[PDB]
């Protein structure tokens, strides 16, 4: 079984990617999980209760039912939302680290586990690359000034933790704006990872969002499904998994001044 | 074994025989305990020089602390308000512990509240705990005011003391016109004393605030006392004693002394005493406002002079004679009011009283600690009395306080063998009188394992413990003393001159060995 | 007093508002001895309503305070700010024999004493210096436990890897215990947290180790926490009974004790709340069989050791006989002498989670009946074991708040109370005798025989004392 | 003296934007202070040591000094970061409210200024809400675009603010569109009942001045793009409608993505 982690800017259409990724995993017959662990988007929405909102009907964690916070979806991807509060109050940060502990501890780990993850503002966000959580970090990004300092950033937490125990940066994922591609991997290889991935801007991922559908569901025979198939075929096969070696402000800058 | 006529509890039933024996089997058989010689050797070597360096080249670990968390001092600052419930906005472990503190040092029953916050209420805030519990506290327990503090758990959080209170009265937990106070009090800031300053400027706030504007500065013709966080109850009534001598008319903002002291007649009464809400709502009519320990009430002088504009003065804690003297001119002048022949004389008898025990007093080396006020006030005493506060600690202090107390160790030839230490502990000061060892210390409770571990080290070594500040737990009605005034002077002279007489008297109790010197008269 | 007790529960319920209302109603009741199964008759174990004075502590009062605090050679670190520690330090009476400061640190307290800038930037870097500071200045310890704090919680501070990483380094067992203050409700899974620490972080250390002398009569008390030497005055018995009294969980305990444990005979357990999960994981690891014991006055002490030695052989059952023969006059001078004194006097109790349940047999020799018990944090299968002890139409109460208490005190009118220093002052206030069940009002032991003679004339100097005649004045 | 907050998706250029109009703003002659509270995004980078690291280094945020921390850049813009732990550790939250705490004590709002921006992150809790509470920001502006994801984010952000609005003096003061997209947020704002204070329109010089460390407004006072943000200033300057806005549900906002 592999943990991975899914990290990156999430006004890109991260939690999207992270779907569309499981649902052809799914497709080749591979059983996997989603864990939601960002308060900023819905991890499983595309795919189909979290945690946080039934552990207090049942009045602690403690009497929480791993069943009445799992369920199954296309191709039978289990789904766990870890909850967390309504904005601009609580601590989503606990509430990551909450959902994590009751997922350890009512045992429920399947070939893959995908954490799609929020901003690392604080040590409950990196709950998922502590020691044996996830193993392999995927950062899906774009050429996007802000997007790719969010990788950068994320690469330095990575740096934090796996220093201290076991996790690696698996490579970039580029979610295109059509702008760039030579960017990302020029990113990478500054980070000593790889671009695993470029995923064009096809409107048909727009057309089965709305329709709460993947693009692996709403239209296999499609385009776009095939490019997330060749994007499981690469996470699936990947062995390239390193330490990041995240950058100054001053190489982003004069990385984007060279396009 | 036990006699039914002469029975034995913990202390000496353990030192029979076959109990003494089994602890011995017990540690050769399954404890592995270190051989006593390697024991003996690191006890000695947390005894020298070498050791005490490396202690104080500490940076992360605290062993052994000499003060508490925020929300402590905020209970004890809405405890000294007419019927209120100190109310903390956070996880109940803290209540129950602030509550256990003070019943132990008080004797006393001591009421407050938690709004119970668990792992789903840190996750998704407070607020339901505080509509709920702000109701069911003013059903059940019924106070005329809840005054709302945090623990550190909701200050992570952020929980918006101030949006939570207004939602809540907004949806009818709590009727709009019912005074809820609030102060965010974050354990991890200061410590207890700057819990009471926010609590009693939060409340400062609520009840003058809005209403500044047909307020007349001495028209009321009081002048309002802020006593800070005060645990003798001694210290209440002697400054309400000294004003009411001298015709002051005054307002004690925060007076927890009838509560922390109601009588065992047949009922508990939750409620007793304290400064109405009137009282705080007609405050910035005073002519002045007196803080009695300026030095943790910062953000409450602030409160004073920026809204009430009350030219505060600057005066130290009336502790001993000079400070006692400065405080009551200081009040005559602002009310116009003579100090009277009945404090003139009180003055003369407390000098009486040193002229009589200077010969034992003079030279004497003490460490000491408490809160900066406390220990600020007793290093000055010490020194008017000709004694040298050799260590003087303050874990909670901070580095204008030190400047303030070098120099007032810097005026007088007491003072020179004195140095000051703040954010240091009671593992720090253990060392300190092993090095340099004073004749006494003067502190709380905790100090009693000082005095244990300098004991083990040898008789001559033993420096015994004064028990004078807060908490003390292992005797009993201390809190009922005066540190403050002349009066508090002459509690305090007493106590130091026959600690050092009991001493004396220990030393030469030994027959035809010491014993010359075991007079009848001292 | 059949339904003036259910008529007392109306009556005092009226005060809340109705969410509260609800919620306490199924959180009291009346006894029924022929109730098996309390969850028909009284909940608990949930949580406290908001702003209604529970008596209730937290889950590091319950982690740090009663389990690991105990343990004398070990450095426990209460991690976060200043208060935890301060309040916690000494407050509890889990006696030790060591030599503090130096290879003993019970009494002491260890804080990592957490500012605004370890909360905002972490703390992680500030726990490993802090380990390097107590190997330096504490060279004797035997291991070091790392007691959360809420903030740690909050903050995500991942101590287990400060913990793996400082202890692989320095050849230390450090122990890191998720036990903040807000986890569940109460004490109680702070006792659940530290279990689970102690079998994941110590009790496995020496299992494929066997260098260690086994007896046929090896045992381990757990679940005693020495409060007074109440865990010294129970294995002298226990060794008089030739058995042979390999550990001690807390109370006096060490290290190597708990090491040594897996390799017992059997598991006497005298605190089932608290080690009952412990005990457990050593039935189905270790095969070690488990047993529940009762050393409160002598009727329970003499049935605990028949017991007891029924699982062993018949050289240790007539030794049984020796010393229950032996302090037969003993404890039967004590019962001459203070029952008469005490004798139809009404006992209300509120304790924790075993006392409430625990006590009653030797209040009943005295000839005192407890008409009300409660505990603060126990959960059903304490209250199915409670109904077999109390008596019939009597007063049960779980997680009371303060005007509960006071009101059913006021109705009842108990000539005795036993709970803790934060009700002791309110009813000595109201005229009524008080003893700290908790602290035993610095007296104890209470457990085996010799504490017997302790917990009568206790009692006695209390209830009969003089001053309780002199609480109204002449003149009104 | 106008307290406003800036919150938003920043995937799309939140930090740029402000930084924008706080130039165009200053340009105005007006006097302005920017509080970086985003622990995603650098703040100030466009207009020039935080409060939490200044505090660190001298003990505590009692020692600070507010001269230490306000730092005056281009058209005087005075600035001032929070500061926060570094990626995966900490608690950012906390440190916005020790900043925002230590700017009211040390008198930094009663200096006569016209505004003050607070720039902040995604509010996952109460510290990122510190901005928005009682004697802070009164207008509240949203960054948007046409992307779901950041629509759905103007929402859970409206949420945000009609819970402190019920509790206090805090408005939303419309949305601002970085770019028929146009006609898209538009609808979006009538459905929560405020506007669409400008649609700022996309223009590789704000690229350009970004990466060399600047606004638009510096970088090329003359270019087109430079009047947008003057227009975007005086359009926040004039503005008179604040609201408590009525977010919509996810349904309803995927019925008005597909209407589109
Ligand atoms: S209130 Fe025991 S389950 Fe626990 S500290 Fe006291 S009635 Fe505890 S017997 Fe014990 S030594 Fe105790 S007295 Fe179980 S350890 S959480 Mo407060
Ligand atoms: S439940 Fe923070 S410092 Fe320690 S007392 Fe608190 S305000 Fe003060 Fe339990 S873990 Fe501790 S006693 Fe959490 S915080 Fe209370
Ligand atoms: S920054 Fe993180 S740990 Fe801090 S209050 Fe916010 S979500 Fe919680
Ligand atoms: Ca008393």
């Amino acid at each position: 079984m592999r943990q991975c982690a899914i990290y990156g800017k999430g006004g890109i259409g991260k939690s999207t990617t992270t779907q569309n990724l499981v649902a052809a995993l799914a497709e080749m017959g591979k059983k996997v999980m989603i864990v939601g662990c960002d308060p900023k988007a819905d991890s499983t929405r595309l795919i189909l209760n979290t945690i946080m909102e039934m552990a207090a009907e049942a009045g602690t964690v403690e009497d929480l039912e791993l069943e009445d916070v799992l369920k199954a979806g296309y191709g039978g991807v289990k789904c766990v939302e870890s909850g967390g509060p309504e904005p601009g109050v609580g601590c989503a940060g606990r509430g990551v680290i909450t959902a994590i502990n009751f997922l350890e501890e009512e045992g429920a780990y399947l070939d893959f586990v995908f954490y799609d993850v929020g901003d690392v503002v604080c040590g409950g966000f990196a709950m998922p690359i502590r020691e044996n959580k996830a193993q392999e970090i995927y950062i899906v990004c774009s050429g996007e000034m802000m997007a790719m300092y969010a990788a950068n950033n994320i690469s330095k937490g990575i740096v934090k933790y796996a220093n201290s125990g076991s996790v690696r940066l698996g490579g970039l994922i580029c979610n295109s704006r059509n702008t760039e591609d030579e960017l990302i991997i020029a990113l990478a290889n500054k980070l000593g990872t790889q671009m695993i991935h470029f995923v064009p801007r096809d409107n048909v991922v727009q057309r089965a969002e709305i329709r709460r559908m993947t693009v692996i569901e709403y239209d296999p025979k499609a385009k776009q499904a095939d490019e997330y198939r060749a994007l499981a075929r690469k996470v699936v096969d990947n062995k390239l998994l390193v330490i990041p070696n995240p950058i100054t402000m001053d190489e982003l800058e004069e990385l984007l001044m060279e396009f | 074994s036990q006699q039914v006529d002469k029975i034995k509890a913990s202390y000496p039933l353990f030192l029979d025989q076959d109990y003494k024996d089994m602890l011995a089997k017990k540690r050769d058989g399954f404890e592995e305990k270190y051989p006593q010689d390697k024991i003996d050797e690191v006890f000695q070597w947390t005894t020298t020089k070498e050791y005490q360096e490396l202690n104080f080249q500490r940076e992360a670990l605290t062993v052994n602390p000499a003060k508490a968390c925020q929300p402590l001092g905020a209970v004890l600052c809405a405890l000294g308000f007419e019927k209120t419930m100190p109310y903390v906005h956070g996880s109940q472990g803290c209540v129950a512990y602030f509550r256990s503190y003070f019943n132990r040092h008080f004797r006393e029953p001591v009421s407050c509240v938690s709004d119970s916050m668990t792992e789903d209420a840190a996750v998704f805030g407070g607020q339901q705990n505080m509509k709920d519990g702000l109701q069911n506290c003013k059903a059940t327990y019924k106070p005329d005011m809840i005054a709302v503090s945090t623990t550190c758990m909701a200050e992570v959080i952020g929980d918006d003391l101030n949006a939570f209170i207004n939602n809540s009265k907004k949806e009818g937990f709590i009727p709009d016109e019912f005074p809820v106070p609030f102060a965010h009090t974050p354990s991890f800031v200061g410590s207890h004393v700057t819990g009471w300053d926010n609590m009693f400027e939060g409340i400062a706030r609520y009840f003058t605030l809005k209403s500044m504007d047909d307020k007349v500065v001495g028209s009321n013709k009081k002048i309002n006392i802020v006593p800070g966080f005060e645990t003798y109850l001694g210290n209440f009534r002697v400054i309400k004693r000294m004003l009411s001598e001298m015709g002051v008319g005054y307002s004690l903002l925060s007076d927890p002394e009838e509560v922390l002291d109601t009588p065992a007649d047949g009922q508990f009464r939750m409620y007793a005493g304290g400064t109405t809400q009137e009282e705080m709502k007609d405050a910035p009519n005073a002519l002045n406002t007196v803080l009695l320990q300026p030095w943790h009430l910062e953000k409450t002088k602030k409160f004073v002079e920026g809204t009430w504009k009350h030219e505060v003065p600057k005066l130290n804690i009336p502790m001993g004679l000079d400070w006692t003297d400065e405080f009551l001119m200081k009040v005559s002048e602002i009310s116009g009011q003579p100090i009277p022949a009945s404090l003139t004389k009180e003055r003369g008898r407390l000098v009486d009283m040193m002229t009589d025990s200077h010969t034992w007093l003079h030279g004497k080396r003490f460490a000491l600690w408490g809160d900066p006020d406390f220990v600020m006030g007793l290093v000055k005493f010490l020194l008017e009395l000709g004694c040298e506060p050799v260590h003087i600690l303050c874990h909670n202090g901070n580095k204008r306080w030190k400047k303030a107390v070098d120099a007032i160790l810097a005026a007088s030839p007491y003072g020179k063998n004195a140095t000051v230490y703040i954010g240091k502990d009671l593992w720090h000061l253990r060392s300190l009188v092993f090095t340099d060892k004073p004749d006494f210390m003067i502190g709380n409770s905790y100090g009693k394992f000082i005095q244990r571990d300098t004991l083990h080290k040898g008789k001559e070594f033993e420096v015994p413990l004064i028990r004078i500040g807060f908490p003390i737990f292992d005797r009993h009605h201390l809190h009922r003393s005066t540190t403050l005034g002349y009066e508090g002077a002459m509690q305090i002279l007493t106590t130091l001159v026959n600690s050092i007489l009991e001493r004396l008297d220990e030393e030469t109790r030994g027959m035809q060995a010491t014993d010359y010197n075991h007079d009848l008269v001292r | 007093s059949r339904e003036e007790v259910e008529s007392l529960i109306q009556e005092v319920l009226e005060v809340y508002p109705e969410k509260a209302r609800k919620d306490r109603n199924k959180h009291l009741a009346v006894n029924d001895p022929a109730v098996t199964q309390s969850k028909k008759c009284i909940i608990s174990n949930k949580k406290s309503q908001p702003g209604l004075m529970t008596i209730r502590g937290c889950a590091y009062a319950g982690s740090k305070g009663v389990v690991w605090g105990p343990i004398k050679d070990m450095i426990h670190i209460s991690h976060g700010p200043v208060g935890c520690g301060q309040y916690s330090r000494a407050g509890r009476r889990n006696y030790y024999i060591g030599t503090t400061g130096v290879n003993a640190f019970v009494t002491m307290n260890f804080t990592s004493d957490f500012q605004e800038k370890d909360i905002v930037f972490g703390g992680d870097k500030k726990l490993a210096k802090l380990i390097d500071e107590v190997e330096t200045l504490f060279p004797l310890n035997k291991g070091i436990s790392v007691q959360s704090e809420c903030p740690i919680g909050l903050i995500g501070d991942d101590i287990e890897s400060v913990s793996k990483v400082k202890g692989a380094e320095l050849s230390k067992t450090i122990v890191p215990v998720r036990c903040e203050g807000f986890r569940g409700v109460s004490q109680s899974l702070g006792h659940h947290i530290a279990n689970d620490a102690v079998r994941d972080w110590v009790l496995g250390k020496r299992d494929e180790d066997t260098t260690f002398a086994s007896t046929p009569y090896d045992v381990a008390i757990i679940g005693d926490y020495n409060i007074g030497g109440d865990a010294w005055s129970s294995r002298i018995l226990l060794e008089e009974m030739g058995l042979r009294c390999v550990a001690q969980w807390s109370g006096d305990g060490s290290i190597s004790e708990i090491e040594l444990t897996p390799k017992v005979k059997l598991n006497l357990v005298h605190c089932y709340r608290s080690m009952n999960y412990i005990s457990r994981h050593m039935e189905e690891k270790y095969g070690i069989p488990w047993m529940e014991y009762n050393f409160f006055g002598p009727t329970k002490t003499i049935e605990s050791l028949r017991a007891i030695a029924a699982k062993f052989d018949e050289s240790i059952q007539k030794k049984c006989e020796e010393v229950i023969a032996k302090y037969k006059p003993e404890w039967e001078a004590v019962v001459a002498k203070y029952r008469p004194r005490l004798e139809g006097k009404r006992v209300m109790l509120y304790i924790g989670g075993l006392r409430p349940r625990h006590v009653i047999g030797a209040y009943e020799d005295l000839g005192m009946e407890v008409v009300g018990t409660g505990y603060e944090f126990a959960h059903n299968d304490d209250y199915d074991r409670t109904m077999k002890e109390m008596g019939d139409s009597t007063l049960l109460y779980d997680d009371v708040t303060g005007y509960e208490f006071e009101e059913f005190v006021k109705r009842i009118k108990p000539d005795l109370i036993g709970s803790g220093i934060k009700e002791k002052f309110i009813f000595q206030k109201m005229g009524i005798p008080f003893r700290e069940m908790h602290s035993w009002d610095y007296s104890g032991p209470y457990h085996g025989f010799d504490g017997f003679a302790i917990f009568a004339r206790d009692m006695d100097m209390t209830l009969n004392n003089p001053c309780w005649k002199k609480l109204q004045a002449p003149w009104e």
